[PDB]
């Protein structure tokens, strides 16, 4: 997860909503 | 491989690229050039036209992100960096569509984007630029090179490199088909700092490089050296990013009021 919290969340499966 | 699969890769990637990136190079070139029907960007070339322009685009971001209170050189810089953040998000969604990427180690997925996004942003910026200015607001406005060249002191010297880059890069006459694969190849670079498992990244990239070689053969049969020129551009873009990072970190000490979106802070954190 880091450290790169936002980037890690963007990388989640999903798709922005 | 093997023609039908490299062609189906190229096609998958183009279809994703069009879903991921709102303004294609085709549509940007149509705008910059005159055409479409759909008729004709607002131009920013002075303070009065900047303020006329800001009123067309302000509904776009919540109220704080307008940074009304800041001098214009800084609002323009804040506006680019926020558009760059929107770029990282489009590139991330693009990257997820590259066969095999999402099966990589998640930490490697993060590292590939960390190190990849700036080079991609420079390539996207070139599709939006000609010798005279840059398309903004998703092609709805156009900011002149001379206007940006007239910003104070630090900032006004700093766009001219973007422009000279774009001019040489756009001289390659790449289409969106070519750009989709070129971008995927930059993302899947096996030599980024800290990669855990390099082999599966190189392995994907190898497929991507074979798709790109086939694409340029078919789409630019009159330019036998174009693949080689494109690989050279990838080296240029690394060195450009290097330069940019080193500059940011020396300028930001002078320019209190300059703030990085936290997504970009994490990106810049261990970045070279
Ligand atoms: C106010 O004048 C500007 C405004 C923006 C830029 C500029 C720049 C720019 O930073 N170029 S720069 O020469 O390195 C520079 C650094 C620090 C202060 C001013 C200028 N970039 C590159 C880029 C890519 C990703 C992320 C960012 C950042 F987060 F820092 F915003 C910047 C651009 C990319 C697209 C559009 C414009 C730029 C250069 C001068
Ligand atoms: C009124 O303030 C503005 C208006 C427009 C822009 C602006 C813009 C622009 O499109 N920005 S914008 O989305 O319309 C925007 C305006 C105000 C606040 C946030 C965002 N661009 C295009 C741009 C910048 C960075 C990254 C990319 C991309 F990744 F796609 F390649 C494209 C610029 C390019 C050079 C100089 C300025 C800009 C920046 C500030």
């Amino acid at each position: 997860t880091e450290r790169h919290k936002i980037l890690h969340r963007l990388l989640q499966e999903g798709s922005p909503s | 491989p093997e023609s039908a699969d490299l062609r189906a890769l190229a096609k998958h990637l183009y279809d994703s690229y069009i879903k991921s990136f709102p303004l294609t190079k085709a549509k940007a070139r149509a705008i910059l050039t005159g055409k479409t029907t759909d008729k004709s960007p607002f131009v920013i070339y002075d303070m009065n036209s900047l303020m006329m322009g800001e009123d067309k685009i302000k509904f776009k971001h919540i109220t704080p992100l307008q940074e009304q209170s800041k001098e214009v050189a800084i609002r323009i810089f804040q506006g680019c960096q926020f558009r760059s953040v929107e770029a990282v998000q489009e590139i991330t969604e693009y990257a997820k569509s590259i066969p095999g990427f999402v099966n990589l180690d998640l930490n490697d997925q993060v590292t590939l984007l960390k190190y990849g996004v700036h080079e991609i942003i420079y390539t996207m910026l070139a599709s939006l630029m000609n010798k005279d200015g840059v398309l903004i607001s998703e092609g709805q406005g156009f900011m002149t090179r001379e206007f940006l060249k007239s910003l104070r002191k630090p900032f006004g010297d700093f766009m001219e490199p973007k422009f000279e880059f774009a001019v040489k890069f756009n001289a390659l006459e790449l289409d969106d088909s070519d750009l989709a694969i070129f971008i995927a190849v930059i993302i899947l670079s096996g030599d980024r700092p800290g990669l855990l498992n390099v082999k599966p990244i190189e392995d994907i990239q190898d497929n991507l490089l074979q798709a790109l070689e086939l694409q340029l053969k078919l789409n630019h049969p009159e330019s036998s050296q174009l693949f080689a020129k494109l690989l050279q551009k990838m080296t240029d873009l690394r060195q450009i990013v290097t330069e940019h990072v080193q500059l940011l970190q020396v300028i930001k000490k002078t320019e209190t009021d300059m703030s990085l979106h936290p997504l970009l802070q994490e990106i810049y954190k261990d970045l070279y």
